[PDB]
């Protein structure tokens, strides 16, 4: 992603574990963030992660 | 004429002629008095026959309790060896109850033994059984697993039933006619 | 096919799993 | 004195055939009547040349010289219940030999058994192999998992069975081998307990194990 | 009529009997009362009898027990020293019941010894077991690799399937025609 | 006193061979009747000379010499089955030899070893030495991962086995090598810890990619 | 005859004779009593016989273990001198039983001791074992890791198998001709 | 008594060969045998002259000497399975030798070999050497780094192996040092323990290791 | 003759003369009963035998042991004794542990000794260990570190293999004839 | 009572040469044996004039005389594989002697050796005896550092090297000093930790090193 990203406080206590590939990560995003269950937001600036 | 062992017990010296005899070779059971029994074999069957002890471990040292390694005429006595001398009476108790069922000829029991929750809180685990039995030869033995795991399911508080495994058989083929002297 | 194989789940982790479906 | 007198009291359990190279086979039935017969001739009480010959080891003895003479050849087992007539029991689906060469595997065969006569071979087929095999499985109730691939199929019976389950799936599989040998069709029993032990997944193409509330471990799919 | 080992004890000394006569020399076992036996082989055979017995390290040391470390005629006994003299026995009469089964010969049991991880309040660790064995030849012995390890499972608390090992052999060809005496 | 006295009781399990260089051979067939057999011959109870030959010693034997005076030769293994002629399981698709080639060769080799008449060369297939390792690899259902490169394949089976698989796969290779030997194709049996066995995956945004197989392994928490 | 040793063991002496007939020289083994054994060899033959002395460092010093250090002959025993007397008799205990595996001629096991983890209040670390190994030769000696540390994985608590260290060799060549007098 | 008699009662493992310059060498084939020889020559039961020969102590002979009468040549390891006539080996594409200094050379071997009636001197290939030893080196599925400079190869072995695979590679190593020696190709085996058990890590082109929630290792390519 | 040592025992004179039939000097071991043996070289060959002893500091001290320094004859001993004495039987197992390797013939083993951190705060070091060795020649000396530091790595908690060092060595040339008497 | 009898069993570890001025020289090829024979003559058990002489004793005796009579010569070794016509190697790129004044050079020398019968001087290449310590140290991977000046280069291997780069480097360096000697080309190898220990520092022309967070030192450009 060529932008920076910040994950909050609530949603930084889950953990992964496992080989990854980020081939194309906007795509991977959606898959993750519905799986593990989390909100994210690019405000153009940055890629804002809560839970 | 040739000795190979020596200085038995009675059932020491009745073990290894039963191996023995079973193998074509035939021995002597000589008393001596107060040193005990001696076993002779002849000359050519000499090199079979400590084959024979070497492969079979014999003689065959004596079969041991957990009630013997915590004494009960000792001075003191702890509560880890009070209850793992509760526990080595009852295993040794259900064993003499499963030769009186209907075809058993020799049975074995084991018990799970606990120990490290009796100082603290925790309440213990489930108890865990383990038997083996030897039926003679007719008997259709795999509907007479449910009659053990029927009769020692609710001998102890609270098993169930995949906390229990029998391990059964049948008995070998019977041997009846004499070896035979050698030849010579 | 897909499913959830759950082994005394507490209702938020089971209705997470649901949420790609 | 005669071989059969210096054996037990019992003339039942064993027979005796005079061999075709001056010697003399005995033959015994299992393991302890052939260590039995083999105590007497070790011992050193008989004159003469005798052997002790078993299916179970004359089985193994002409499938060594069979596969170095006879590469890449489809076979069962041999029976042994007249000792004078051997039965080869080949495969009818899978070899592509004609009758003047099976004249001459039967001839060959002849020669490592001085003891017969005249070894039979007959063709069986490939199917009921295998159907007796399944159907003695699903009688049982057993729950297995079949593989069928090229030259031999093969049946899978895991989980954590109970030990009726044990019992019957060891008293069937010693009643196979005995009668169509482990050539084709091979059973594997293998006791062991849940994959994924108290671990909730889940499953399907796009996997996940949850090592616990909060923490996804993603391996390959489930 | 050379010497090699002397002083000797009655299962020792068929031992190293057993073990010279399958190398094709043949030795002699001589009695001498208090003094033990003896063993003594021909002057041919003495070159090679020593190099068995380097390579061998006959004769065989006593098989050792964790209780006897810990002896039971002690004065006073800790509780680190009653787990050990529990598990000593536990692990000596599972290879006594496996023994009993159908085609085995000989077996050993190994137990883990846990007793450091009691006193606290940290939760007991999982036990694990480790067997082997020396069945009759003629057995299928892929498909009794199963029996023991269900029999061995629950004789104790909480075990699985996959912290059992089994390793179990077929024994050995038989020794059963006389070495010879050299030809001089 | 002829030599097949002075050894054992059983005049079965041990053959003597006369030799062409004036000497006699005794062929035993596994390491434990070797050394009776030599125990005899060293102990000095025979007044001529004579020499104790084996499968697995004469195999190694000739097999110094052959990587000496005829490098770059695939061959397979040496059988013995008939000792007076010994067949030479020589490979087809990977030599270049002519009829008078090896012609030389089987007459070069007849003089290495003095009990044989004469030296059988039999051309094996390629296809077949690495489809029978396949084919017995997969009907045992083990984990395996073949790599083919040019010159000789290889079967790796990796990752954390049980008790039954261990002894399924160790008694299939011992059972292999006795017929093939190991020239052409390798078995790999390592244990390490991963319940994963041998294969390993990556996971992200289209779901699983079959990673290339490599040396690192993943260390499982499970 | 010039004498090179006095006054060794029974076990030292079936050490030196199979060291000194290996490189062709003949010793004879004198018994004396109360004074131990006595090896003499040959004058052409002494002054091979003092350098192989020096070099192999005979006669053998015994095998010493750990629980030599720590008698039980004491009143009151630290946890450090039981838990090295409890290591000590299972590291015995695991070689006693690596020699009954089929094709095993010698083996010897150490396991690593942990004992100031114990004073703090820090968890002992991870068992770590190691192993040799001596083979009858014609065994494929590259499968045979996979029974020793599968046998050695769940003997214990917790290893894995990269605190598991295998390393083992096949035995030399058979020593079976008389080494011959020398002539003068 | 002759020394054929002289030695133990097996007389197979021993070749008694008459020498050019009235020796008698006895030809063992490892020290094993070659210090059960020497005792008999050396405690003085044999009254003539006789020498004890093996197969690696006169490789290094004829090499101490090959590297002052014939320094910058490029051979492979002499081969004595007929002790009789011995071959050996000489690279083919390393040298620029004629037709005519190849007789001269085996000449001169033959006035050092004093049991030895001819040498006969092939020409091996430099390219089959290294494949032999990279085609073994892969089917034993060992990780390996080939280093090709001028006059050998060298092959690296690293990482942290297991037990079966220094295993399989003395195997392969003492098996192949034995047929081409160690004159070219030279396998070099380090063992080091792994920077990455519990560490997470990204690979690739930018790679890096995190040691630590908070601390980054950039290696250095 | 003059003499040179006397009162020496069985393991130091059997050093001496090994070290001067190396030099071409040949002694005589005299025994005295109770006062030990006694050397003795001729007349011609005593003003190289006289530097020879002062050269290689001939008689050999005996070999000296952490252990010891440090006896279990006290009635109680401190946490330094019975920690300094469980390394210097590590340190003598390892090293018999390393002569049934093949090829090795001498062997010696240094464990890294702390004594501070079982009576302090902070963690304990690291352990360090070195090791040498003496080889059979015919061998390649590079191919044996490599298992050397395998069997190592895993006899302790946690070593690495940079502190581990093994410097091993071939052995000399052999010393096979007779030094030859002085003529006159 | 001969030399050749005096000495030790086996007649073949000594060489015995007699001299032009009436002496017996004994030639050995190790200093065990040197002493071993230097001991026969200092007992007294021989009655005319001998000397024991060595490899490395002889060539340094030669150099003493050579370092007064004959300095800025550049040479290598003497090579005495056969005693009675020793090698001489010269160099060739740095010497400026002429046909004439190497046959008195040639002439000078064989009066100093009076076992000899004619030293036979050859001129070596110089950019050969070079070439072979770096393709030599190429092959061991060990990390070298060279330095080239007039008359000489210089290897340096330095750093934290393991057990088994030790060894290869002494077994190298050791078999390169046989054959050339160290006249012309030295390996340093020096073992030593790292540098600048525990430091972080910043290299290149415009250097500090960082020993501590808030303290920097200035010496020399790192």
């Amino acid at each position: 992603l060529k932008e920076p990203v910040i994950v909050s406080k609530m949603a930084a206590r889950k953990k992964i574990t496992g080989n990854f590939e980020f081939h194309d990560p906007n795509a991977l995003l959606e898959k993750l963030s519905l799986q593990l269950g989390l909100i994210w937001y690019f405000d153009g600036q940055a890629i804002y992660i809560y839970d | 004429d040739k000795d190979l062992l020596k200085g038995l017990d009675q059932e020491q010296a009745n073990e290894v002629i039963a191996v023995l005899q079973m193998h074509n070779i035939e021995a002597n059971k000589i008393d001596s008095g107060k040193l005990g029994y001696s076993i002779t074999v002849a000359e050519p069957d000499f090199t079979a026959a400590v084959y024979w002890i070497k492969t079979y471990q014999l003689p065959p040292r004596p079969r041991v309790e957990i009630a013997q390694m915590f004494p009960a005429d000792s001075l003191v006595s702890s509560p880890r060896a009070e209850k793992a001398r509760l526990y080595s009476a009852i295993e040794q108790r259900l064993e003499q109850s499963l030769q009186t069922m209907e075809g058993v000829l020799s049975a074995r029991v084991h018990i799970s033994y606990d120990i490290d929750a009796g100082e603290n809180g925790r309440p213990p685990k489930p108890v865990h059984l383990s038997a083996l039995a030897v039926y003679e030869r007719g008997s259709p033995l795999a509907h007479q697993i449910s009659d053990i795991k029927r009769f020692l399911k609710n001998s102890f508080a609270d098993v169930d039933y995949d906390n229990i495994s029998v391990v059964l058989s049948e008995r070998s083929d019977a041997q009846l006619q004499a070896p035979g002297t050698p030849v010579k | 096919g897909s499913g959830f194989v759950a082994k005394d789940d507490s209702l938020r982790t089971f209705f997470d799993a649901m949420a790609l479906q | 004195a005669e071989l059969d007198s210096l054996l037990g009291q019992e003339k039942e359990r064993f027979q005796v055939l005079p061999g075709r190279d001056k010697m003399l086979y005995v033959a015994a039935q299992n393991e302890r009547d052939t260590l039995w017969a083999r105590q007497v001739l070790a011992r050193g009480d008989y004159d003469k040349n005798a052997r002790v010959i078993n299916e179970n080891e004359e089985n193994k003895r002409i499938s060594i010289w069979l596969d170095t003479y006879y590469p890449q050849l489809a076979y069962y087992r041999i029976h042994f219940d007249e000792p004078r007539k051997p039965v080869f029991w080949l495969s009818r689906q899978r070899n592509t030999m004609s009758k003047k060469e099976l004249e001459v595997l039967s001839q060959k065969l002849r020669a490592l058994m001085p003891y017969a006569d005249s070894v039979n071979i007959t063709l069986m087929d490939d199917v009921t192999a295998a159907g007796q095999a399944e159907a003695g499985l699903k009688q049982q109730a057993l729950p297995y998992s079949r593989r069928n691939h090229k030259g031999g199929v093969t049946f899978v019976i895991q989980g954590a069975l109970d030990d009726v389950e044990i019992l019957r799936a060891r008293q069937f599989v010693d009643s196979y081998y005995r009668t169509w040998g482990g050539r084709y069709v091979q059973f594997a029993i293998e006791l062991k307990d849940d994959w994924l032990k108290g671990r909730s997944f889940q499953y399907g193409a796009e996997g996940y194990i949850k090592m616990s509330p909060g923490h996804w471990y993603f391996p390959s799919p489930l």
